[PDB]
C-alpha cells in the first residue's frame, strides 16, 4: 500500500476526533457527558472498529452505568451481530449493573437469537431469579421475558407438545413465585394487572384453543380486584369475540356493566352495538332496560356526590 | 387387553372433551396414570420403553387418595395436574374394561359444574366445603352439611327446614356475615350459591 496517502489519511482522522479528544481532556470525573457526546459522533461515522473502543473507553470509568451497557448491548445485537462478541458484553453488563433487568433480560433474547443450548439459557434465567432487584415490576418484566422465550419454543400447530408442558409449568411456577416471594419481600402484589395471567390466557385461548382454561384465568383477574376497570372487561369481552361465543360475550357484556366503575357508559355502548349487529331484538330491549338501570344508579351517586 | 397403540388412539379424542354441566368425570391417581401415559407412550415425546412389560400399570389403584381406606373418603388439598388426573365417562369403562381395579374399590365420579364470581367458567366440582349451618336459638350449635354449587339457595333453604324441626307453613329469613362485620340478609331464592357467592366452610344461619 501507499503509505504516505495511509499516514494522510490517518492524520485527518486524527484531527477530526481532536476536538473531542480536548473535551474531554478538560472535564470531569466520570465526563460521562463528554462520553456521550463522543459515542454519539462515533455512531454517525458507523466504523465497528471505533465504536467498539470508544464503548470500552467510556465503560472503563463509567462501569456502573447501566444505560451505557444498554447502548453498548443493544448496538452490537443491531449491527455487529458476533455471537462470542455480543455474549461477552451482555455477561459483563450483569455483572456491572445486576439490578437492571434490562440487561438481563436483553441478555435472554441475545441468547435465543444466537441459539444458545436451551439448557444454558435457563440457568441464566435462575441466576436472573436470584439477582437483587428493586421494584417488584421488574420481577413480573424477567418471568415474562423467560415465559415468551419458552413459548417460542413451542410448535403450537401440535395438540400437545412437551415444550407447551414446559411453558405450562413455568407459568404455574411464575405465578405462584410472584404471589409468594415478591409479596413477601415487597409486601405488595408485584402484577396488579395481571399481566402475566393475561398473557397465558391469551396463549391458552388463540394457540392452544383451550378457552375453559382462558375463562378460569379471567374471573381470577376479575377477582383480584380488576373488576371495577372498564377496559380490563374489553380485553375480556375482545378474547371470547374471537375464540369464544356469542352467548358468552352477553354474559361477559352483562356483567361488565354491572361491575365497571370508571367508565360505564363505554361498555354499556360496547354492548348496545354488539346487539344491534348481532342481537335478537328481544336481547336488544335486556341490554336497553339493564343500561338504563345501571347508567341511573351511577348519575345518582353523581348527584349524591354534590348533595353530599 | 387390545395392543398398547390401540388403547393410545383410541383415549387420544379424549382430550377435545369440553367440560360441560351435569357432565359426569372421575378421579385417576396421577402417579397411576403417567405410568400408563409412558406404558401406550400416550405422550408423542415419551415412547421409548414402548408396551415394555416392566413400565405395565396393572390393575387401577388410587388408595393413596382416600384419606380413610374403608369408608373411601378422599384426601384434603388434591390438586388437579399433580395428584390426580382428571377422566371422561367412556374412557374410564374402557380403562375399567382394559386393567379392572383394586378389590374394595369404587370409581369416584364428580361432575362438572358451572362456578366463578365474575367471569363463568366450567370446573370440575370437588373438595365442596361443609358449608356451617345454625340455628337463631342456638349461637353454640353447628352444623357443617355438604352443598353442591349447582345447588340453589332454595335447596340450601329446605334443608335448614328439615333439620331444625321447621315445617312448611312459617317463614324464613336467611342471612350472611361473611367477611363485611355487618349482617347482610339473603334475598333470592331461585339463584346458585356460585351468583351469590357464598365462602366455604361458614355459618349460614337461620
Amino acid at each position: 500500500e501507499s503509505v504516505i496517502q495511509n499516514y494522510n489519511k490517518a492524520l485527518q482522522q486524527l484531527e477530526k476526533y481532536k476536538p473531542y479528544e480536548e473535551a474531554l481532556l478538560q472535564a470531569e470525573a466520570p465526563r460521562l457527558a463528554e462520553y456521550q457526546a463522543y459515542i454519539d459522533f462515533e455512531m454517525k461515522i458507523g466504523d465497528p472498529a471505533r465504536i467498539q473502543l470508544i464503548f470500552e473507553r467510556a465503560l472503563v470509568e463509567n462501569c456502573l452505568v447501566p444505560d451505557l451497557w444498554i447502548r453498548y448491548s443493544q448496538y452490537l445485537d443491531r449491527q455487529l451481530k458476533v455471537k462470542d462478541l455480543v455474549l461477552s458484553v451482555h455477561n459483563r453488563a450483569i455483572r456491572n449493573c445486576p439490578w437492571t433487568v434490562a440487561l438481563w433480560s436483553r441478555y435472554l433474547l441475545a441468547m435465543e437469537r444466537h441459539g444458545v443450548d436451551h439448557q444454558v439459557i435457563s440457568v441464566t434465567f435462575e441466576k436472573a431469579l436470584n439477582a437483587g432487584f428493586i421494584q417488584a415490576t421488574d420481577y413480573v418484566e424477567i418471568w415474562q421475558a423467560y415465559l415468551d422465550y419458552l413459548r417460542r419454543r413451542v410448535d403450537f400447530k401440535q395438540d400437545s407438545s412437551k415444550e407447551l408442558e414446559e411453558l405450562r409449568a413455568a407459568f404455574t411456577r411464575a405465578l405462584e413465585y410472584l404471589k409468594q416471594e415478591v409479596e413477601e419481600r415487597f409486601n405488595e402484589s408485584g402484577d396488579p394487572s395481571c399481566v402475566i395471567m393475561q398473557n397465558w390466557a391469551r396463549i391458552e385461548a388463540r394457540l392452544c384453543n383451550n378457552m375453559q382454561k382462558a375463562r378460569e384465568l379471567w374471573d381470577s383477574i376479575m377477582t383480584r380486584g380488576n373488576a371495577k376497570y372498564a377496559n380490563m372487561w374489553l380485553e375480556y369481552y375482545n378474547l371470547e369475540r374471537a375464540h369464544g361465543d356469542t352467548q358468552h360475550c352477553r354474559k361477559a357484556l352483562h356483567r361488565a356493566v354491572q361491575c365497571t366503575s370508571d367508565y360505564p357508559e363505554h361498555v354499556c355502548e360496547v354492548l348496545l352495538t354488539m346487539e344491534r349487529t348481532e342481537g335478537s331484538l328481544e336481547d336488544w330491549d335486556i341490554a336497553v332496560q339493564k343500561t338504563e338501570t345501571r347508567l341511573a344508579r351511577v348519575n345518582e351517586q353523581r348527584m349524591k356526590a354534590a348533595e353530599k | 387387553r387390545p395392543d398398547a397403540e390401540t388403547q393410545k388412539s383410541e383415549l387420544g379424542p379424549l382430550m377435545r372433551t369440553t367440560l360441560q354441566r351435569g357432565a359426569q368425570w372421575y378421579l385417576i391417581d396421577s402417579r397411576w396414570f403417567k405410568q400408563w401415559k409412558k406404558y401406550v407412550g400416550f405422550d408423542s415425546w415419551d415412547m421409548y420403553n414402548v408396551g415394555e412389560h416392566n413400565l405395565f400399570p396393572g390393575p387401577i389403584d388410587n388408595s393413596g387418595l382416600f384419606s380413610d381406606p374403608e369408608s373411601q373418603t378422599l384426601k384434603e388439598h388434591l390438586i388437579d395436574e399433580l395428584d390426580y388426573v382428571l377422566v371422561p365417562t367412556e374412557a374410564w369403562n374402557k380403562l375399567l374394561n382394559w386393567y379392572g381395579c383394586v378389590e374394595g374399590q369404587q370409581p369416584i365420579v364428580r361432575k362438572v359444574v358451572e362456578h366463578g364470581l365474575f367471569v363463568k367458567h366450567c370446573k370440575v366440582e370437588v373438595y365442596l366445603l361443609e358449608l356451617k349451618l345454625c340455628e337463631n336459638s342456638d349461637p353454640t350449635n353447628v352444623l357443617s352439611c355438604h352443598f353442591s354449587k349447582a345447588d340453589t339457595i332454595a335447596t340450601i333453604e329446605k334443608e335448614m327446614r328439615k333439620l331444625f324441626n321447621i315445617p312448611a307453613e312459617r317463614e324464613t329469613r336467611l342471612w350472611n356475615k361473611y367477611m363485611s362485620n355487618t349482617y347482610e340478609q339473603l334475598s333470592k331464592l331461585d339463584n346458585t350459591v356460585q351468583d351469590a357467592g357464598l365462602y366455604q366452610g361458614q355459618v349460614l344461619v337461620i
